[PDB]
């Protein structure tokens, strides 16, 4: 009887794999388009963030002059 | 403390050209005896004096200078 409940629990109750693959098509339509953006982010980020951190580095170095007058 | 103005109060107590001054000074010397021990309370020497203290104040005088630099950059 539990098996019957297990029958209820079986994934893809809609039993429409042909539609499921289409769902996966929509998933590509989402994910794959997301990928270029999400990858573009780091390029839009760290590429400048390094240099800006270096700009912090300059002031950090010049602090030492005051530290040792 | 007491070593300071105690001298100030003992200082005016001298009176009469006559050798009666001791009658006053006996009151003084006992305090001075206490001073000999009060001085023991002040048996310390960190900084020398001037000009080393002045060098300290000047040391801050340079050390306070940056405060009107990078902090200004913060603004």
């Amino acid at each position: 009887m539990q098996i019957d409940t297990l029958i209820n629990q079986l994934p893809g109750i809609s039993t429409a794999p042909k539609h499921q693959l289409e769902k996966i098509k929509k998933l590509q339509n989402s994910i794959e388009e997301k990928q270029l953006e999400r990858k573009s982010l780091e390029s839009e980020n760290e590429d400048l963030k390094l240099q800006l951190a270096k700009r912090i580095e300059t002031f950090g170095r010049l602090s030492c002059v005051l530290f040792q007058p | 403390t007491l070593l300071r103005q105690g001298i100030r109060q003992l200082k005016e107590k001298v009176s009469k050209m006559e050798p009666e001054e001791m009658t006053v000074k006996e009151k003084k010397s006992i305090i001075e005896i206490l001073k000999a021990r009060i001085a023991l309370k002040k048996a310390f020497l960190k900084m020398a004096l001037s000009e080393s203290n002045d060098t300290v104040v000047k040391k801050e005088d340079v050390r306070e200078s940056p405060v009107d630099t990078f902090m200004e950059n913060a603004t």
